[PDB]
């Protein structure tokens, strides 16, 4: 189920916008070693840090839809 | 399990029971069930096989 969840999250990040995928990977430590903080993401990508939170809120609003997470609703019990 | 007398068949088969065939061919009926598309994930296939 972990190996299937990896491919499922890879397909979800590939189905969305590529820059959204890079933010969601380098934010929580997906496909990286360390999880970068908000100041480190601000030093890497762009100075504005409130727009990063707006991007995160927009990504959560796009990922609350059941049609894009119907294969992930079965993984909710784990 | 306990052997049981019955010819019942041709010589190339010998009477394997039902529940042991359900238990021992269980990852096979995950693998040939997830490919054909009667389930979303294998975690749902857990519930669909119990």
């Amino acid at each position: 189920t972990t190996e299937s969840l990896r491919a499922a999250t890879h397909d979800v990040l590939a189905g969305l916008t590529a820059r959204e995928a890079k933010v969601l990977r380098m934010r929580f430590g997906i496909d990286m070693n360390t999880d970068y903080t908000l100041e480190e993401v601000g030093k890497q990508f762009d100075v504005t840090r409130e727009r990063i939170r707006q991007i995160e809120a927009k990504a959560l609003r796009k990922l609350r839809h059941p049609s894009r997470s119907e294969v992930l609703r079965s993984f909710l019990d784990d | 399990s306990v052997i049981t007398v019955g010819p019942y068949l041709r010589l190339h088969q010998c009477g394997l029971p039902k529940k042991m065939a359900l238990e021992l061919f269980k990852p096979f009926i995950y693998g040939k069930l997830e490919l054909r598309g009667l389930a979303t994930t294998i975690k749902a296939a857990k519930k669909m096989v119990e």
